[PDB]
């Protein structure tokens, strides 16, 4: 069970990172929508940069906990079975590439 | 979750560059000849049905209990006795 | 028009063949002999004896009308 | 053949047998590309020819046996079941190779 | 059955040889004569020799599912019950299926007869050809 | 109405494609997956066949 | 620039079947999602599919829809909207009703 | 005479084979335990002898149960054969239904329907005029 | 004047008939007497779900266990005989009277 809790803290860290990048992407979206004409290249470019910093941090986390993340496997059960009737699960846990 | 086969690789082959190379071929008149062989639509006449050329035959599937033919501008009807019928021959 | 519909009617006849036999096999058959009738009520799904006779008479009538 | 992206089922099989059961979940699994025919459960199925069996026998003989085995990890009768491709070299200790 | 009786006699002899030897070794004391515990082991092995010959004498056949039942501790008499019961059950079942088609045919023949009287002779010849001489 | 999905599975274009492609491809894998007598004693439970 | 590796007879069996695929709307939707309409080579190959309207050739085609589908796809805005799922369902439902 | 009927030969273990392999296995297990014993503690010698004695006695008992049930073997076997037959009659009914369905399928495969000339003429001009006009 | 395929083949009825009472026919009635739910007098027949009825005769407290080994002893039957050296086993089986921990004689069921 020690391996399980190590995987717990690991996936906690990746969760935090992905949270932050969602916030930065939503912010970008807002600035884009703010002006009817497309926004000035300096600002959008600046935002591409911050986006880069986020995704770089994420790739580092994933490679650092790469062993513990490829040993663990995810299946839904027990409490999801109340909502189990839905295909939302298949869409949420799908790993088909775009 | 659902998926279908991709089209032929030679779709990916097309370019307006190679097209222009084959119109240059036309202007002149290996690679170019292979391109035009690729561009022709050589239909086929006979012999292949799978993924027939004519409809299915009853003699081909099992034994056929009767045969008949009617002449041009004439039909056959005769009077034979089961319930003493006098009516058309195919229908009987 | 006419020819295709009649074609449909003979097809209808074949369908009636196996449909009929299957219906009859599906529904109650237990016959006691000497002994007492006894059933696996679940798998059996019985139908009334009178219901049986009436249903097979009906089936005969339907088939003969088709012909 | 990439096994992970794909989503499989045979409703024809299920209707042939009828309802979705514990044992029919393992048979259903046997029909799927996920199952491997070299499996230990397949070797057992080959050894008994048209006779009754029992499920406690099934797990207890799974451990008795050494190799690749497919067991039920969690079971929920109405809709969903959980299977894993665990490999035990020895009894009482298993290394799960895949989950399903 | 005289042979069956000799076999189950030797079997009971055997399970009692086991029991006796396990007792002898559980309750072991100096007073116990050493010649008495190898004697018991002797009786045991020679029992297990007798078992194959007598077995060869019997010659009945056991259904697999019986062996399974005994295996799981289930009562084999339950098997015998299920099968006699099933004989009766399937008996009635099939018989009545045949009757169901019987009536179906008779209905069909009468309906044909009123519908197509000209072939009544044919249909009667059809019922007569199914039966025995 | 239009080409049968399984006919699509069997079409010669796909078989040609997957000949040139490794069987490792991911959308072809989804399509790929989509594609007696006994003397023994009967079971002592009564069975109505279906 | 890999050397072409085609077969003569096989590619008219195949081009027939491909036209058929074009009859299916869901195949068009996937096709659009995969951004095959981004490639100009594809569109030239479509015009090559115009050879299948010819009488001796069309005599072979099984599902008529494709032909119509093909003329439908000549509008690019239509291509981006068959990327859309809603319109896809509209098209499928439209055939289903004609059928 | 009683009417001939198929006799069911597989699914059955001769009682003599059962007792033979049982005797031989129990004896092997004794020989096998007889070598591990001289290498074991006296308390462990005893513990293992005991365990074998009792396990083998449980097996012998299973065979005693068998021996007693034996006298019903021929009756039960007769049942089995009767059921076999009756099952076969049911299989007959079902099998017929499946053959009738199959030939009905071949039937739909054999009919031919009057041509849709309309669609054919539209496709002369390379469109399905129907599907376009109809559809918004 | 004759329709085709009609009466083309003659057949006698099936040899055993379902309509016959087969329990009598193949002499299973004595079995049914012996195993049925109902006695021939009308009283009910009690049948243990286990085979305790035969363990009841035998000495000792005997638990009912499930072990498929005899089946396996039938899948992999052994050769005709095993070697047996009485003297060696006599030697091996002389054991010192000392006690054995962790083992109760409940299995013996003497009392």
């Amino acid at each position: 069970d020690i391996s399980t809790e190590k995987t717990v803290e690991s996936l906690e860290a990746i969760r935090h990172r992905i949270a932050q990048i969602v916030q930065s992407l939503t912010h970008f979206l807002a600035i884009l929508h703010q002006s009817e004409s497309l926004s000035p290249w300096p600002t959008i470019h600046k935002n591409f940069n911050i986006l880069l910093s986020q995704i770089h941090s994420l790739s580092n986390n994933l490679a650092a906990h790469s062993h513990t993340l490829q040993t663990t496997s995810i299946y839904p059960s027990l409490e999801f079975p109340v909502k189990e009737q839905e295909p939302l699960l298949t869409t949420l846990l799908r790993t088909k590439a775009l | 979750f659902s998926a279908f086969p991709p089209p032929p690789p030679y779709y990916k082959l097309f370019t307006r560059e190679n097209i222009e190379k084959v119109i240059s071929n036309m202007e002149k008149e290996e690679i170019e000849s292979l391109a035009k062989l690729f561009k022709k639509p050589s239909c086929l006449t006979s012999g292949t049905y799978q993924m027939p050329l004519d409809s299915q035959d009853t003699g081909a599937v099992s034994a056929s209990s009767v045969n008949e033919g009617f002449r041009a501008d004439q039909k056959s009807k005769d009077g034979e006795t089961s319930d003493l019928i006098k009516i058309p021959r195919r229908a009987y | 028009c006419r020819c295709t519909q009649l074609q449909d009617t003979i097809d209808e006849v074949a369908t009636q063949f196996y449909s009929s036999i299957h219906y009859l096999s599906s529904h109650h058959d237990f016959v006691p002999l000497p002994g007492q009738e006894k059933v696996s009520d679940s798998k059996v799904n019985p139908i009334s004896a009178e219901e049986l006779q009436f249903a097979q008479r009906d089936l005969a009538k339907d088939l003969v009308t088709k012909f | 053949v990439d096994l992970t992206s794909i989503q499989w089922r045979m409703p024809e099989w299920v209707q042939s047998m009828g309802g979705l059961r514990t044992e029919n979940v393992l048979e259903y699994f046997s029909q799927s590309p996920f199952y491997s025919h070299k499996s230990n459960n397949e070797m057992l199925k080959m050894q008994s020819q048209f006779n009754a069996l029992d499920l406690g026998d099934l797990n207890s003989q799974l451990k008795r046996l050494t190799g690749i085995q497919f067991v039920i990890i969690h079971e929920r009768p109405p809709f969903l079941w959980v299977i894993q491709k665990q490999n035990r070299l020895n009894e009482n200790e298993v290394k799960p190779l895949t989950v399903y | 059955t005289d042979e069956m009786k000799s076999l189950a006699s030797r079997l009971e002899d055997t399970t009692q040889a086991f029991y006796d030897l396990a007792l002898i070794v559980y309750n072991l004391e100096d007073t116990t004569p050493s010649d008495a515990i190898p004697e018991s082991l002797d009786t045991l092995i020679r029992d297990l020799k007798s078992l194959p010959d007598i077995s060869r004498k019997v010659n009945n056949l056991i259904p697999q599912d019986v062996l399974e039942y005994i295996e799981q501790g289930r009562n084999p008499d339950v098997y015998a019950r299920q099968f006699s019961e099933l004989v009766q059950k399937d008996n009635q079942y099939v018989n009545g299926k045949l009757y169901a088609i019987e009536g179906f045919q008779k209905a069909f023949a009468e309906e044909i007869k009123q519908a197509y009287p000209e072939v009544s002779s044919v249909v009667d010849k059809i019922l007569n050809e199914g039966k025995v001489e | 109405p239009w080409p049968s999905e399984d006919q699509m599975r069997k079409t010669l274009l796909f078989q040609f494609s997957t000949s040139m492609v490794p069987n490792l491809s991911a959308t072809a894998s989804q399509l790929f997956s989509e594609q007696t007598k006994m003397n023994y004693p009967a079971s002592p439970t009564f069975t109505t066949q279906e | 620039l890999l050397s072409k590796v085609p077969d003569d007879k096989s590619r008219f069996e195949i081009e027939l079947e491909f036209v058929q695929m074009l009859s299916n709307p869901w195949y068009l939707n996937f096709l659009a999602q995969h951004k095959y309409f981004e490639d100009e080579a594809f569109l030239q190959y479509l015009e090559y599919m115009e050879y299948w309207r010819e009488p001796e050739y069309v005599k072979f085609i099984i599902y008529p829809t494709c032909l119509h589908m093909l003329t439908l796809l000549k509008n690019p805005q239509f291509r981006n909207d068959i990327s859309r799922a809603d319109l896809s369902k509209q098209v499928n439902d439209e055939i289903y009703y004609e059928w | 005479e009683p009417p001939a009927i198929p006799h069911i030969t597989e699914g059955f273990y001769p009682l003599p084979e059962i007792v033979e392999t049982f005797s031989h296995h129990v004896l092997q297990e004794l020989v096998s335990l007889a070598e591990v014993l001289p290498s074991m503690s006296n308390v462990e010698k005893k513990k293992k002898i005991l365990d074998w004695l009792l396990r083998s006695r449980a097996f012998t008992m299973r065979l005693l149960v068998l021996a007693r049930w034996v006298h019903l073997s021929p009756s039960v076997h007769r049942c089995i054969d009767v059921v076999a037959f009756l099952q076969g009659q049911k299989f007959c009914f079902q099998n017929l239904v499946h053959v009738l369905q199959d030939i009905r399928y071949q039937l739909s495969f054999a009919r031919l329907r009057n041509s849709d000339l309309v669609t054919a003429l539209d496709i002369l001009s390379t469109g399905t005029s129907l599907r376009l006009a109809n559809a918004p | 004047p004759e329709y085709h395929y009609v009466g083309s083949v003659d057949y006698q009825p099936t040899r055993p008939s379902a309509h016959q009472n087969l329990i009598e026919l193949y002499g299973l009635t004595e079995l049914a007497k012996k195993v049925g739910r109902v006695d021939e007098f009308g009283n009910k027949r009690k049948m243990r779900r286990s085979y305790k009825a035969y363990i009841q005769d035998l000495p000792g407290y005997n638990e009912i266990l499930r072990d498929n080994t005899i089946k396996q002893w039938l899948t992999n039957p052994i050769r005709e005989e095993v070697p047996i050296d009485i003297e060696f086993l006599h030697h091996v089986f002389s054991v010192e009277p000392g006690i054995i921990p962790g083992f109760n004689p409940k299995v013996f069921g003497l009392e």
